[PDB]
């Protein structure tokens, strides 16, 4: 009865919280991809420095 | 007063709190009782969220009230822990979480008991007792987990003051191995160390398991006033000093010892022996420098 | 009053929302796995950078 409505409100809040956590994880993955691209660029720069040896 | 907190799984929990309390402190109490850190909690009253900078009295929360707790899937900070096998695990940690906590979390997520774990971060080994903030471990940092098999043991070695160090040892490690480890981690020559456990001195020829030394055992360390080899040094003023040295010492070592004795910086130190100069590179053995042979300094 | 209709609607909403929670948790777990694999890649790139820096440093 009223317990159904209570648990449904709880489940709606939980769906919202889980979607928020998913979006946070995805933002973290985007930023980590940025850092991975920065590391690729650094690998290229250090290779261009190594070539300048012999 | 006392309030109730219910989860989607009907886990009712009682909280002794006052109406003048904030909500972040209610979250801290839930953390004290259930171990759920406040960043993974979401409290709801009559369908409304509970903000950390707000009080219970502001939400008209009376006695015997029932709040609803929804737990999140993640927190604000996570770390990666990579096994030697190559598996990466994510951990929901906090800046205040000690190494004991992250070892327990690794146990929860992988069954690896904490007594078989040692964590490495940027070439340093993490020790139980200190937090991630102490080791400057930021979010998304990677800890390399390694296992101390063959009887891995953390022992503590405490001097008569309080300077306690931690050593990784096996039961088969002899007292000489332990003194060598102390020499490598603190610089103390083993000819000046005396190790004591349960009240008796430890002989160089016995193992740790000979003295029934187990995990987390505290050995006491006493420093002798002397070593086996000493050399004499004469200052430009003519005062004589004595340095506790070893034949395997380098001229940089004896110059550091001179700096300890007379405060003279090593760059203004020119050592002479038998009408020869002493290169910083070579050791005392390479100069045939025997015990009690005197050296002269002058620039 | 027709309490049966509202009751069945509430039960259907209940089961649907439980399924939605389950689905969103699975999606978060997949996203977390992908993030872990990306950290593995990032650490490999860090090792490569360290090796190239050690090579450059050998140049006097």
């Amino acid at each position: 009865k009223q317990e159904l409505v209570t648990q449904n409100e709880l489940l709606k809040q939980q769906v919202k919280i889980f979607e928020e956590d998913f979006q946070r994880e995805r933002s973290d993955r985007e930023r980590m991809n940025e850092e991975k691209e920065e590391l690729k660029k650094q690998v290229e720069k250090l290779q261009a420095q190594v070539t300048l040896s012999n | 007063m006392q309030i109730f907190v219910k989860t989607l799984t009907g886990k009712t929990i009682t909280l002794e709190v006052e109406p003048s309390d904030t909500i972040e402190n209610v979250k801290a109490k839930i953390q004290d009782k259930e171990g759920i850190p406040p960043d993974q909690q979401r409290l709801i009253f009559a369908g409304k969220q509970l903000e950390d900078g707000r009080t219970l009295s502001d939400y008209n929360i009376q006695k015997e009230s029932t709040l609803h707790l929804v737990l999140r899937l993640r927190g604000g900070m996570q770390i990666f822990v990579k096994t030697l096998t190559g598996k990466t695990i994510t951990l929901e940690v906090e800046p205040s979480d000690t190494i004991e906590n992250v070892k327990a979390k690794i146990q929860d997520k992988e069954g690896i008991p904490p007594d078989q774990q040692r964590l490495i971060f940027a070439g340093k080994q993490l020790e139980d007792g200190r937090t991630l903030s102490d080791y400057n471990i930021q979010k998304e940092s990677t800890l390399h987990l390694v296992l101390r098999l063959r009887g891995g043991m953390q022992i503590f070695v405490k001097t008569l003051t309080g300077k306690t160090i931690t050593l990784e040892v096996e039961p088969s490690d002899t007292i000489e191995n332990v003194k060598a480890k102390i020499q490598d981690k603190e610089g103390i020559p083993p000819d000046q160390q005396r190790l004591i456990f349960a009240g008796k001195q430890l002989e160089d020829g016995r193992t740790l398991s000979d003295y029934n030394i187990q995990k987390e055992s505290t050995l006491h360390l006493v420093l002798r006033l002397r070593g086996g080899m000493q050399i004499f040094v004469k200052t430009l003023t003519g005062k004589t000093i004595t340095l506790e040295v070893e034949p395997s010492d380098t001229i940089e070592n004896v110059k550091a010892k001179i700096q300890d004795k007379e405060g003279i910086p090593p760059d203004q130190q020119r050592l002479i022996f038998a009408g020869k100069q002493l290169e910083d590179g070579r050791t005392l053995s390479d100069y045939n420098i025997q015990k009690e042979s005197t050296l002269h300094l002058v620039l």
